């Protein structure tokens, strides 16, 4: 029927327990490294370890030795990204060292460290460049693979240091840092590989610097009664992000700054349960509503999780779990968030008795990122590696529960779902969705293994081991175009570890030809082919063919275009939709707090702003424009600004003032700067003085009071538009 | 030996809550919203006189014998930090007061942020002016801080004021004055008996 | 075939759909489906593990010196504290839960 | 006492009120609370632990083994109990590993 090989191996060391790390080295190398480490609780944090290396698909592991008492390798041993180099870290009471390899861990050379260590981080492309986070919160760097070291920063924050993108920004030697300045200041620095200071905007943050490797940079400005959040696109000047003025945020998290725009989640009302999903434009400023409610938890102390999954196989496909009242429902969108809908039930299994759910009153639901129930040991997952393939565990009805989890799969990107397994199952993909392997996720050991080569329509069972094993993890050879699988866990009767190599290549040793595929046109839940303005059709491997989809995969070969429609436009910032689903079309009306007549921020006299009508084309929608609700109003104007938000303050924290002292005064506005603005000033002691463009200076003015006592300072901002005090 | 100590180091923000308009000889229930227990230091600058009033409580109650514009300032220094907020209010004499009912649904989306309340009152005033053709700056809407959303409208003069009152009454009752709060959510405003 | 055999064949399963059980005193009690503690709702999950069969082979347990011994497999027994009710009062009672399958012997008379 | 002479392996039971440390299902060592508060009622975490006395009750591992064809040894098995424990951060009703019985393991010999 099929043809494969399976080989088990036990780490020969009898003294094996506690934890372990398994990692491949580069693509198509057949070399695996493992660190078997022994932890200690009760504030000990001590480690004892051994090192293992396999140079043959993980079928034979050699215990790598060193001459003295075996080195206490600590936690992260890590490889060089992209270019094979290995680094191992070692802890002592106060002492430290390092080990470096250039031949896949065959010859580890020893080097010393002139500082402590907590973690490391390589450069995405530079092979010999790597920085080091030092336990006492420091940041060192090295361009010679860590043989020697120099110092960059001294008060960095935990896991808020980044490298500049190598593909973007055209400069690859930058180091972005979130570091504590002075006493209780947090700033954003940018240094280079040699030395340093603050090129972009910098203010106060409470540990919230976030830079996704795409074009965006973000900032969390904590303030006095209302907080702010800033964005920087293509390393431009920082701009306050446009959130609803009165739909107030408590906390927020960047869901996806992937592809063209920004997806953020913002918890408005403190239900401690739900978030709202907002979407921006290409610049990442104009945020509009997309999804109403989503689950939200907090496993780690300061880390939260939000139930949403973006299918990378098709740009613009999202799945999300909403929590309304007490019901957790699953919804999907192909319109990149414009319209969402439920998942279609299969109504078939081994016994497809149609007493199961029909469309009208109960659909299909999936546990995306949350496993409520205890017996499952591994983290829950719904995977989306291949285009059109989405496999995951869930319920089948009106909401999700903890009791019953069934493994469903879809091969046409949500349109057709099918039920496969009872209970949850670890899933591993091979050959860009060519082979799907499943292992029951539970606390009981097992010896079975499910696998399917036809996208979950026919599975086969295999005894991959002899003694029953606790399943800890599934890994694949890097690239995922291969067909080599690695299973690892500790067996039942004894505690020693066990790994299993699985090789499906004996059944797939041939390359797929262009005639080894069948057609599959992309539709949605409505049978419409114009998705994102583009009719797409993909290829699916023939059932009567045993071939490899290849190092490079051919997808979306049949591409046709459509003209734009009302379904290709959503509301702009501050506009909302009327009525309900399958009723009134996309009518975006302006809500009350803001009106599109208002001028934009910083319209200097001379410029001409363009008012908006409340609609915008779906970002990444490639429909034929020209006609079909382009809605270019051609409304050009700009008015003179009026003085508002006038506030006078004293520089710093001079809570008490002494007579004959350099007292510094600063005045600020909020509604632009008109180039003819009068600022009258009385300093309470008869000092009359009128100035112009005080906010243009930004620097204080000195004054010295003669008599001890109380005074009232009055400032008047005046134009030909209004007056403020 | 005795030593009294107090422990309230950080102060975040303050805000002075006061209605924008009230008549002469009326008691004003000024509130000083601050970050705090009964340990609170409050300096109150009610008017022109320098000498500030001392208070441990958030609220004070005062009057105004004169009309016009009054500067009301409040300063808070519980620990070693100084916060201060000011507000200018109008004291009138020629006006008519109208109570205003809002729809109940608005309550479920009503934060007491004074700027939200300001924008709501401004929207109500705009709609009143658009449905009565009367001057817009002579209509002041204050929607209160209470949990149930209740508004009060001040209608100024600078007779014909009876017909203006009747015009607003017809604008609210005979035609229901509508308000688009949230997408798919419409609020209505009418009279509060 | 090979590897490491268990002397008796066991069957493990998690049970969240628990309705009835037997308490420590021997009275049939009713296990509540869900528990409320600190406004958190838990499902009563119990890990049960019984025997697959009392005769894995012809001579009772597997791998016994049958020439001089008689053998048979039997289920184990432990107690778990769970929120139950006895048709009258709801309380946190201890209930009987299976955990393993063990072989027991008896000397054979040649 | 229809069991027989003895079990194939030497078992020993005990009730543990002195529960301080344990290992959860995820493999992390946690600290066990001494007492539990539910509503206003205070309980104590008692655990019923049954383990082995020895891995070789006789010379050929387990008691009553056809050692001419098998190798044997006794080992302690377990189950998971939902108990109120805590880590360095938060306390929760975690499932921890508790010994509950003693079993025998066999392996085929080479004739
Ligand atoms: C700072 O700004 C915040 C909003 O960001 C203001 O917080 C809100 O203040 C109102 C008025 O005090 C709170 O409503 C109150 O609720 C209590 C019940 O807890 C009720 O008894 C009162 O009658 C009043 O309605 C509201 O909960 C609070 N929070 C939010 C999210 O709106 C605050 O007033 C501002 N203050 C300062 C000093 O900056
Ligand atoms: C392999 O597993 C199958 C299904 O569980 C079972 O029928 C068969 O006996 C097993 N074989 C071995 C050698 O374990
Ligand atoms: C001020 O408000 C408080 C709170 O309702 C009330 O007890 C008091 O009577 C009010 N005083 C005046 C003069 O309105
Ligand atoms: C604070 O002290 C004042 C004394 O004037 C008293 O009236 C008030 O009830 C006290 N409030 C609290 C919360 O103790």
């Amino acid at each position: 029927q099929v043809s494969l090989i399976s080989t088990s191996f036990v780490l020969k060391g009898d003294a094996t327990h506690n934890q372990a790390m398994v990692h491949w080295t580069g693509e198509n190398s057949s070399v695996i490294l493992i660190l078997t480490k022994y932890y200690h609780a009760d504030m000990g944090k001590v480690l004892e370890s051994s090192l293992w290396r396999s140079s043959d698909f993980g079928t034979t592991y050699t215990k790598l030795t060193l001459q003295p008492g075996v080195t206490t390798v600590i936690d992260n041993f890590y490889i060089c990204p992209a270019k094979i180099i290995l680094v191992s870290s070692s802890l002592g009471d106060r002492e430290q060292s390092l080990f470096l390899s250039t031949d896949e861990g065959a010859t580890f050379q020893k080097y010393p460290v002139p500082f402590l260590v907590e973690t490391l981080l390589f450069h995405p492309k530079e092979e010999d460049k790597v920085l080091a986070y030092t336990k006492d919160s420091k940041l060192y760097v090295s361009s010679d693979l860590g043989k020697k070291w120099t110092l960059l920063q001294e008060r960095v924050t935990k896991d808020h240091v980044f490298w500049a993108v190598s593909g973007v920004d055209d400069d690859p030697n930058l180091v972005h840092v979130e570091a504590q300045d002075l006493s209780g200041g947090y700033r954003y620095y940018t240094c280079l590989i040699y030395n340093c200071h603050i090129a972009p905007f910098s203010g106060p943050i409470d540990r919230g610097s976030l830079t996704v490797q795409d074009e965006y940079i973000f900032l969390k400005a904590t303030s006095t009664n209302r907080t702010k959040y800033y964005v920087s696109y293509r390393r431009s000047d920082f701009v306050l992000m446009k959130l609803p003025k009165y739909a107030l945020p408590k906390d927020l998290q960047i869901i996806s700054t992937d592809e063209q725009q920004v997806f953020v989640a913002v918890q408005e009302w403190n239900q401690v349960d739900t978030y709202n999903l907002y979407q921006s434009d290409l610049r990442g400023v104009r945020y509009s509503l997309v999804l109403e409610n989503v689950r939200s938890s907090r496993q780690a102390e300061e880390n939260v999780v939000i139930d949403i999954l973006e299918v990378r196989g098709v740009k613009g496909v999202f799945l999300a779990n909403q929590k309304v009242d007490g019901k957790v429902t699953t919804v999907i969108t192909y319109n990149k968030g414009r319209d969402w809908d439920y998942l279609r039930p299969p109504s078939t299994d081994m016994n497809g008795k149609p007493t199961n759910c029909q469309p009208p009153d109960c659909y299909l639901h999936l546990h995306l990122r949350w496993a409520d129930n205890p017996y499952v040991s591994g983290t829950v997952h719904t995977k989306d590696t291949a285009p059109g393939l989405i496999m995951g565990a869930g319920n089948l009805g009106s909401q999700l529960v903890e009791y019953k989890e069934e493994m469903y799969i879809t091969s046409d990107c949500g349109h057709t779902w099918r039920q496969v397994f009872e209970e949850e199952h670890h899933v591993l993909y091979l050959d860009h969705g060519g082979v799907i392997a499943a292992i029951k996720d539970t606390s009981i050991p097992l010896k079975i293994l499910k696998f399917s080569v036809d996208e979950g329509h026919t599975w086969s069972t295999h005894n991959f081991t002899s003694t029953s094993v606790f399943v800890d993890g599934l890994l694949s050879e890097p690239g995922d175009e291969t067909l080599v699988m690695t299973v690892f866990g500790h067996i039942s009767f004894r505690s020693d570890w066990e790994l299993v190599k699985v090789d499906f290549r004996p059944s797939f040793p041939r390359q797929c030809g262009e005639d080894d595929y069948s057609s599959w046109d992309l539709t949605d839940l409505q049978g419409d082919h114009c998705i994102m303005g583009q009719q797409r059709s993909y290829r699916k491997r023939k059932s009567t063919s045993w071939c490899v989809k290849g190092r490079s995969f051919t997808s979306a070969l049949t591409s046709r275009v459509c003209k734009c429609r009302d379904s290709d436009f959503l509301c702009d910032y501050g506009f909302e939709r009327s009525s309900s689903s399958e009723s009134t079309a996309n009518k975006c009306s302006a809500n009350f707090w803001f009106n599109p007549l208002s001028p934009p921020e910083d319209c200097v006299l001379g410029q001409t702003y363009t008012s908006s009508l409340g609609y915008r084309k779906v970002v990444s929608n490639v429909c034929e424009g020209g006609v079909d609700l382009q809605q270019s109003p051609v409304q050009l104007q700009c008015p003179l600004q009026a003085p508002r938000g006038l506030q006078v303050s004293i520089r710093g924290e001079a809570v008490a003032v002494r007579p004959r002292e350099d007292v510094l005064f600063v005045v600020r506005q909020e509604q632009g700067d008109v180039l003819t603005t009068k600022y009258q000033v009385d300093l309470g002691d008869g000092f009359k003085a009128m100035y112009v463009n005080l906010t243009l200076t930004g620097e204080p003015i000195r004054h010295h009071y003669e008599s001890p006592g109380i005074y009232r300072v009055s400032v008047r901002a005046e134009n030909m538009a209004g007056h403020d005090e | 030996a005795v030593l009294f100590v107090q422990v309230n180091s950080p102060l975040q923000a303050l805000y002075l809550e006061v209605v924008p308009v009230i008549g002469v000889n009326q008691e004003v229930n000024l509130t000083a919203v601050l970050l705090n227990p009964n340990l609170t230091v409050f300096y109150w600058w009610i008017g022109h006189s320098l000498q500030p009033l001392l208070s441990l409580d958030n609220s004070v109650t005062t009057k105004f014998t004169d009309a016009g514009d009054v500067r009301v300032t409040v300063q808070a220094a519980c620990g070693n930090s100084v916060l201060q907020d000011s507000r200018l209010v109008r004291v009138l004499d020629q006006f008519q007061v109208v109570p205003l009912r809002f729809s109940r649904e608005l309550d479920t989306f009503n934060p007491n942020t004074p700027e939200w309340r300001e924008d709501v009152g401004l929207v109500v005033t705009r709609l009143l002016s658009k449905e009565t053709s009367i001057p817009e700056e002579l209509l002041v809407t204050v929607v209160k801080p209470g949990l149930p959303t209740i508004a009060d409208l001040y209608v100024l003069l600078p007779l014909t004021s009876d017909k203006r009152l009747a015009a607003v009454q017809q604008a609210l009752n005979s035609h229901r004055i509508s308000f688009i709060l949230r997408g798919g959510l419409r609020i209505l405003v009418e009279l509060r008996d | 075939h090979m590897g490491e055999f268990s002397v008796c064949d066991s069957v493990s399963v998690w049970v969240g759909d628990k309705t009835t059980a037997t308490d420590i005193k021997g009275k049939e009690v009713t296990v509540l489906a869900e528990v409320n503690i600190n406004n958190s709702v838990f499902r009563q999950y119990f890990f049960e593990t019984k025997c697959r069969a009392s005769n894995p082979v012809e001579s009772g347990c597997r791998g016994i010196d049958s020439k001089h011994w008689n053998s048979y497999c039997t289920t184990t027994h432990t107690f778990v504290k769970a929120l139950t009710t006895d048709e009258k009062q709801a309380a946190w009672r201890f209930i009987r839960i299976d955990t393993a399958c063990v072989c027991v012997l008896s000397r054979k008379a040649t």
